[PDB]
RNA sequence: AUCGAGAGGU
């Protein structure tokens, strides 16, 4: 069950991955993501 | 032709501003009250009095006009 | 006296000390206030 | 500027009445003497006013009975307070020594 | 910016300590128990301090 | 003088020169402090 | 077309001048000037004016000589020479507001010589203009001519136009800090002895007279009314069915919620009516700093225990609302007449949650009662938020409340609950829901096109009913 | 004839602290020390600098202004000359009377960056120093190759002008507190009652008793003047089961100083600048 | 977690919902939506503070950077994940609402004198004025001006002088006044030369700035108070700036108070680790967490405190409200508009 | 000097 995790871990969880996203992505993403693609494919 | 005899303040602010260009003009006077610093208070004094050099035209819509002396005018 | 573009120093007054530049009416090094004081209140 | 410090001026409808000036002062003179020209029996009315927040200046105003004029009870007002501070002053010289 | 010298309100002088707090706080201690062996107890002064950008290590670098 | 923006180095300015970094080429230069004595009030 | 004299600069509250006077910096009155004639009466004042170099120019027949360094000859006076002085103590301007339909905006002013750069305008002039100390910008210009300064000085003074041409009443309305201190002034009937002389510093005359001579534990006691005698002006006679007053001497003055504003007001019209428009600008001027240096001793503020939940009476709203929502299936189905008695419910259950909310002694004190705009916006950020989603706005598409709240409500809610539109149940004071924040931002954005609108075609309408109506004169 | 007779009587003292507790005498003549104390004892700090070489990354008005701010033992403030007077000078460099001026230089030369710290400003009056307290006020940090060199000339003021000047941490009273509790009404409570008006109060005045588990007050000094004993006793029901007002005679003052000027010579110092004050409104006759 | 069977996804947190600007404004559920619009829209983007690392490669027209900048005391959760420090510009103001002789009206706002002068709110404003050459850049046959038409570093130029001087040359206009701060000069490669002079001015809040807080609320400076006539506490502590108490009813913020109430309990000393220091927009704290906070630091449980008058020493029968709140300049300063 | 556009406080 989702019981045996508890509502600690599990918001610690849902901070540690959204630090995470911010890091693979980042804040300007969309930019660059497309400029890097008119001039590629 | 007005029984009312009531001075407008339009009027009244045009004779204290023409009162006090002309006393601005170097001109003496009516009163024995010289010695201000502003022409302002000089016409105010001036007209606080009954002793007014200049009167009044008022004009008629229908094309006339009519006298009315300051003399017999009474102001607030 | 003195000539355009001197350093010359605000002997006394309220601003003591400070040093000017003699613009025509002296001028502060760092303030803008354009001050006009006579020979007496002025020192190399 | 020199203009006195303090300047004297009687109120003339009201006897026994009379306003002081004192120049370059504020809440600090003020509420000092208006304590303890409150503190005699003579005096019956006594305040400061600053008469615009911004300048430093403080009028006082004080009403007094018969029996003393204003400015003796003002000058006494501000000798009393002296005296008083001397007493503090011989009073916590005495103990810092002591502590040390 | 560097650690002010003095908080803004009353006038400390706190400008002094920046690197006593960080030491402290660089081993296990809370801020705000840290805070207080640097023996700071209004809380005004507990602001300046727990509250600075340092900015400087960087404006050195570039 | 001015001193180079990519490297350090200084060189008195010809009016018209494009202004160039004599030594490396690139094209912008800064004007230098010379020891002159300013106050500031605190 | 453009216009010679100018001034634009931020106005900022002064309450301890008078209402005549206004500030102004020193680069803007060392830049403009005001031209005058010269007369025989000012012959000496000109002349230990101009020989410090305070002018800065003066004009001789057709040519115009400055007043800058180079001049190693005196300066002769002469009646055809005219010259343009450094505006002092003792001139008069008028000013110009962003656009307001009242005339009573335009106000001639005393300038007042100051060293900082920004205009003082007193908090008694709020409700002739319109601008709030937000960062309003003002026109403030200069007459040039005489004739100009008498047509300033005699129209555009407050001395001539408190009476609006508009409501009938006096336009120096009641502020917020004089109702406040009056009110926390009132509240404590009698006063001490240092406290009563040190209000009195800043009133007219004396206090002879002390209403409480002798009692058990006090002394001389005096109280409110007598420093309003002494703030009221020499002589009167007011007869309002109310109060009555024989040289400056008040008999009786009742206290309530909201009267005592029409009370005051009441005796203002009758001290201008009976006296003149002076003696009311010296009472306001007497009243205003004794008021704010009356409160300033005592404080107000509000603090958290104000905005109290009264988790009972948020129970008795909770199931009030539960009550209430029955009704919400049949409002937008079958006509508007539904529609008005919910918003006469809706009005019953703001009353009572406001009555319910004014327990307190911050918020009674702060917070109108009479006015429906206070309550509800005092109401909104307390308990019981208003409804937000109604179908009378064309402004936006009914589809967003057809198929768009229902949705969001079945997705998000367990129960159907199709009635809840505009029946949330959350504060301002407590969390708010995300559907909550959704709709509250929709009625947001509703309130500001409809403001923009609001402001955009009634100028047009301004505009064509000012185009025929500016020739019509007795 | 009228004259009040106040008397001191000392707790704690240090260079830094002082809290003494004056008895008998108005508020205020408190409040004027505390006012008087915080912008009138006059201090020594600098005032104007003079910048030769900046090479920082700091600007030079933030140095300039963090300069002032820092602390200068200023013993010899009261004999001064407020420099709008003395006319022994032209306003530059050391006046024995009104300034001194204060040289300071530095650069960095290896790699790890140097802290001009404020143990590195030198003066020339030895007398005028920076305050000592372990490692001082750093004024800039210096990276390879950067310099600053500047020369300072202090000053005196009063801290009304400037709050450089200005030799108060906060100095500050309160009126002791009178507590009565009418200890029989305080029997009609329940152990539980009570022991949830002890904890009602947000500091700690109150303290119930080990044994007769009374409410006794335990530490009168601690109770700021809020109303939340009180008011949960009339909410308990019980109207005025304590009862708690200032008494107006007793203060307790609590002076800190910057450094600059010791605790104790703060205050006495206070009282000689009042005197002086008093004694030229006097308006002779 | 109480039903898991019935959700197939779950959301990383509520405040993610909102933007960049809008997801770190603490209590941003507690004020209006026109407010937080504001605040979101123009309030954040005016407000002055922590502009470049490396601030000698750029040159732009108008900079402005604090002297010392601050960080909030709360945290958001978005501020804390992202870890960038720039999101937040201004400066912690210990606030006690309370009415100041009627210089606090009308969203006024009134300041102590000697926490502006031991450095709040001071900046820098940096800016640049350029000029292009294909006329050559020189000196006319003003006084500050070189051997090339450029102004040396460290000098001081007026309003009437001429900052780049061209064979026709550039005169600084009104408002434009300062201290040279960087002299950069380049060319292109079609020939043309350009050239930059920088000037610095250092500005400390005076009549007629314009503040903001983080909910919405906005005031003119209209009077600078010494220390010693506000109202102090118990320990002394005067508060740097005070707003009208009336400001708040008409205004739907209730949040300012929130804030300054969790604010004040996590810099107080308790007499550690169980603080509650988030303020996350859709997940605040409690009131009953925030006010059981406050009591257990000591102060007083609803937010208020006893203040004794300055002028007099009395105490004041109403308790004030005093807590620490996040400020913010605008870049729209009183000086400009004055002409 | 001129024009146009964009971003703003009211
Ligand atoms: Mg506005
Ligand atoms: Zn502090
Ligand atoms: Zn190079
Ligand atoms: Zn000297």
């Amino acid at each position: 069950n989702l019981s045996e995790l508890g509502e600690g871990f599990l918001q610690s969880f849902c901070k540690k991955a959204a630090t995470s996203f911010f890091d693979k992505y980042g804040l300007i993403s969309h930019q660059l993501n497309s400029y890097n693609y008119f001039i590629e494919h | 032709r007005k029984t009312s005899k009531f001075m407008t303040k339009y009027e009244r602010a045009r004779i204290l501003g023409t009162r006090a260009l002309q006393i601005s003009m170097n001109a003496p006077v009516m009163v024995e009250l010289e010695g201000e610093t502003d022409p302002l208070e000089i016409a105010m004094k001036e007209l606080r009095q009954r002793k007014i050099p200049f009167t009044i035209r008022r004009y008629l819509p229908d094309g006339s006009f009519e006298e009315w002396g300051v003399d017999e005018l009474i102001v607030e | 006296t003195y000539s355009i573009g001197q350093k010359l120093r605000i002997r006394v007054g309220p601003l003591k000390g400070y040093l000017c530049r003699v613009i025509a009416t002296v001028k502060l090094d760092s303030q803008h206030k354009i001050f006009t004081v006579k020979s007496e209140h002025l020192a190399e | 500027e020199g203009t006195k410090k303090v300047s004297y001026d009687r109120d003339t409808k009201i006897i026994n009445a009379a306003s002081f000036t004192v120049e370059r002062e504020d809440h600090t003179i003020g509420n000092i003497v208006r304590m303890q020209l409150h503190r005699d029996e003579n005096v019956l009315f006594a305040g400061y006013q600053l008469p615009h927040p911004l300048k430093y200046k403080i009028i006082v105003r004080i009403h007094t009975t018969s029996q003393s004029s204003p400015m003796q009870a003002y000058n006494q007002a501000i000798n009393d307070l002296d005296k008083e501070l001397d007493y503090l002053k011989n009073q916590f010289e005495a103990e810092v020594a002591k502590f040390s | 910016m560097i650690i002010p010298v003095r908080c803004f309100t009353c006038g400390k002088v706190i400008g002094n300590k920046w690197d006593q707090y960080l030491d402290l706080l660089q081993l296990d201690y809370t801020e705000g128990d840290a805070l207080d062996a640097l023996q700071l107890v209004r809380y005004c002064c507990r602001r300046m301090l727990m509250t600075h950008v340092d900015l400087i290590e960087k404006l050195l670098n570039y | 003088t001015y001193v180079c923006g990519d490297c350090g180095q200084e060189n008195t300015l010809k009016s018209g020169d494009v202004i160039q970094c004599r030594e490396c080429g690139y094209r912008i230069l800064y004007k230098k402090r010379t020891r002159r004595v300013v106050q500031y009030e605190a | 077309k453009g216009s010679g004299f100018s001034s634009r600069s931020v106005i900022t509250g002064d309450a301890y001048r008078h209402v005549n006077e206004v500030g102004i910096p020193i680069e803007i009155a060392q830049r403009i000037t005001f031209e005058e004639r010269v007369s025989v009466h000012n012959r000496g004042y000109l002349q230990k004016l101009v020989d410090d170099k305070l002018c800065l120019s003066y004009t001789q027949g057709s040519t115009t000589y400055s007043l800058r360094d180079g001049s190693k000859g005196h300066t002769e006076l002469k009646p055809g020479q005219v010259v343009h002085r450094r505006v002092m103590d003792g001139d008069v301007v008028f000013i110009n507001r962003p656009p307001t339909t009242h005339k009573h905006s335009l106000q001639a002013l005393r300038v007042y010589v100051h060293e900082d750069n920004t205009v003082k305008i007193n908090p008694l002039m709020c409700s002739p203009l319109s601008a709030d100390f937000d960062g309003d910008c003002v026109h403030l210009f200069y007459p040039q001519s005489l004739s100009a300064k008498a047509e300033v000085m005699e129209l555009f003074s407050v001395e001539k136009q408190l009476l609006s041409s508009h409501t009938g009443q006096l336009i120096l309305q009641m502020g917020s800090d004089s109702l406040l201190s009056l009110r926390v002034m009132l509240e404590r009937v009698f006063l001490d002895k240092a406290t009563a002389q040190q209000l009195a510093m800043y009133g007219s005359l004396s206090l002879p007279p002390p209403a409480l001579r002798k009692s058990s534990k006090s002394g001389p006691a005096w109280t409110v009314f007598q420093i309003l005698q002494l703030a009221f002006p020499e002589r009167l006679s007011c007869k309002g069915d109310r109060f009555l007053v024989d040289g400056s001497d008040l008999l009786k003055f009742d206290f309530g919620v909201d009267a005592m504003g029409s009370i005051i007001n009441e005796i203002v019209t009758s001290i201008f009516l009976e006296k003149g428009p002076k003696e009311t600008l010296g009472f306001f001027d007497s009243l205003q700093p004794l008021l704010m240096e009356s409160l300033f001793a005592e404080g107000f503020s509000l603090s958290l225990e104000d905005l109290s939940m009264s988790r009972a009476d948020m129970d008795v709203i909770h199931n009030l609302i539960i009550r209430e929502i029955s009704p919400m299936v049949s409002r937008l189905r079958l006509s508007y007449r539904d529609e008005l008695q919910l918003e006469n419910s809706i009005h019953k259950v703001k009353e009572v949650a406001a009555n319910f909310m004014l327990k307190s002694y911050s918020i009674r004190n702060l917070i109108d009662i009479k006015s429906n705009s206070a309550i509800t916006k005092l109401v909104q950020q307390t308990g019981f938020l208003g409804l937000q989603l109604s179908d009378k706005k064309k402004f936006y598409t009914k589809t967003l409340v057809e198929d768009m709240a229902i949705f969001c409500k079945r997705k998000y809610g367990r129960i159907s609950s199709s009635g809840d539109f505009g029946i949330v149940k959350g504060c301002f004071f407590h969390g708010l829901d995300p559907y909550e924040e959704m709709a509250h931002s929709i009625a947001a954005r509703e309130v500001i096109v409809r403001s923009s609108r609001g402001l955009a075609e009634p100028g047009t309408l301004f505009k064509n009913l000012m185009a025929v109506l500016r020739d019509i004169v007795i | 004839t009228y004259q009040r007779f106040p008397t001191v009587k000392i707790r704690e003292l240090k260079d830094d602290y002082a809290k003494f507790e004056l008895r008998e005498t108005d508020v205020s003549m408190a409040n004027a020390l505390r006012r008087v104390m915080i912008s009138e004892v006059p201090t020594m700090a600098i005032h104007l600098v003079k910048i030769e070489v900046n090479s920082s990354v700091l600007n030079d008005e933030f140095i300039a202004q963090r300069l002032s701010l820092i602390p200068l033992t200023s013993e010899r403030a009261m004999s001064m000359r407020f420099c709008q007077d003395c006319e022994d000078c032209n306003g530059d460099e050391h006046c024995e009377f009104c300034s001194v001026e204060f040289p300071l230089s530095a650069k960095c030369v290896t790699d790890q960056t140097l802290d001009v710290t404020s143990r590195d400003l030198y003066s020339a009056d030895p007398t005028v120093t920076p305050v000592d307290f372990h490692k001082g006020i750093i004024i800039a940090k210096l990276r390879r190759g950067q310099e600053l060199k500047l020369k300072a000339l202090a000053r005196k003021g009063i801290g009304k002008d400037h709050a450089k000047w200005s030799p108060a941490a906060t100095v500050t009273y309160m009126y002791e507190p009178d507590i009565i509790i009418n200890e029989e009404m305080m029997n009609t409570l329940t152990d539980e009652e009570k022991i949830d008006l002890i904890e009602s109060s947000p500091t700690k005045v109150f303290g119930i008793d080990p044994v007769t588990g009374q409410v006794v007050v335990v530490d009168p000094e601690a109770y700021t003047y809020d109303e939340e004993v009180i008011k949960k006793a009339e909410a308990m029901g019980k109207p005025g089961l304590i009862e708690i007002h200032p008494k107006h005679d007793s203060f307790v003052f609590t002076v800190e100083s910057t450094g600059a000027l010791k605790a104790s010579q703060l205050v006495l110092n206070a009282i000689d600048i009042l005197k002086q004050k008093l004694d030229a409104i006097r308006l002779s006759d | 977690l109480k039903e898991p069977k019935i959700y197939t996804h779950c959301e990383l947190d509520l405040s993610f919902l909102l933007g960049v600007s809008c997801a770190v404004v603490p209590f941003a559920n507690h004020d209006h939506g026109r407010r937080v619009l504001y605040q979101s829209q123009k309030h954040c983007q005016q407000a002055i503070g922590f502009s470049s690392t490396n601030p000698n490669i750029r040159c732009d027209t108008l900079s402005q950077q604090l002297f010392y900048p601050q960080k909030p005391l709360f945290k958001t959760l978005a501020s804390e994940c992202l870890k960038k420090e720039v999101l937040f510009n201004g400066q912690n103001a210990i606030v006690a609402v309370n009415v100041h002789l009627g210089y606090n009206q009308e969203d006024s706002i009134v300041m102590n004198k000697a926490s502006l002068e031991r450095g709040m709110f001071r900046s820098e404003q940096i800016r640049s004025y350029k000029a292009e050459v294909d006329v050559q850049f020189g000196k006319t046959h003003v006084d500050s001006l070189e051997d090339d038409g450029f102004p040396f570093i460290g000098a001081n130029m007026s309003t009437g002088d001429i900052v780049i001087g061209r064979c026709h040359s550039i005169k600084l206009k009104h408002t434009e006044r300062g201290i040279v701060q960087k002299v950069v000069l380049s060319s292109n490669d079609e020939g043309k030369n350009f050239a930059a002079v920088s000037l610095r001015q250092v500005r400390s809040p005076c009549l007629g700035d314009k503040f903001s807080s983080m909910h919405g609320q906005k005031g003119v400076l209209g009077y600078l108070e010494e220390q010693q006539n506000f109202p102090f506490t118990i320990q002394g502590i005067v508060p740097d700036i005070v707003i009208n108490p009336h400001a708040f009813p008409s205004r739907q913020t209730p949040g300012q108070l929130l804030e300054a109430a969790l604010s004040k309990g996590i810099a107080c000393p308790i007499q550690y680790t169980k603080l509650t220091r988030h303020a996350t927009p859709f997940s605040t704290p409690g009131v009953t967490e925030i006010t059981e906070q406050l009591h257990r630091a000591g102060f007083s449980r609803w937010g208020n405190e006893r203040v004794y008058n300055g002028r007099s020493g009395e105490m004041m029968r109403s308790m004030i409200f005093m807590g620490p709140t996040f400020y913010q300049r605008l870049v729209h300063m009183s000086e400009d508009k004055v002409k």
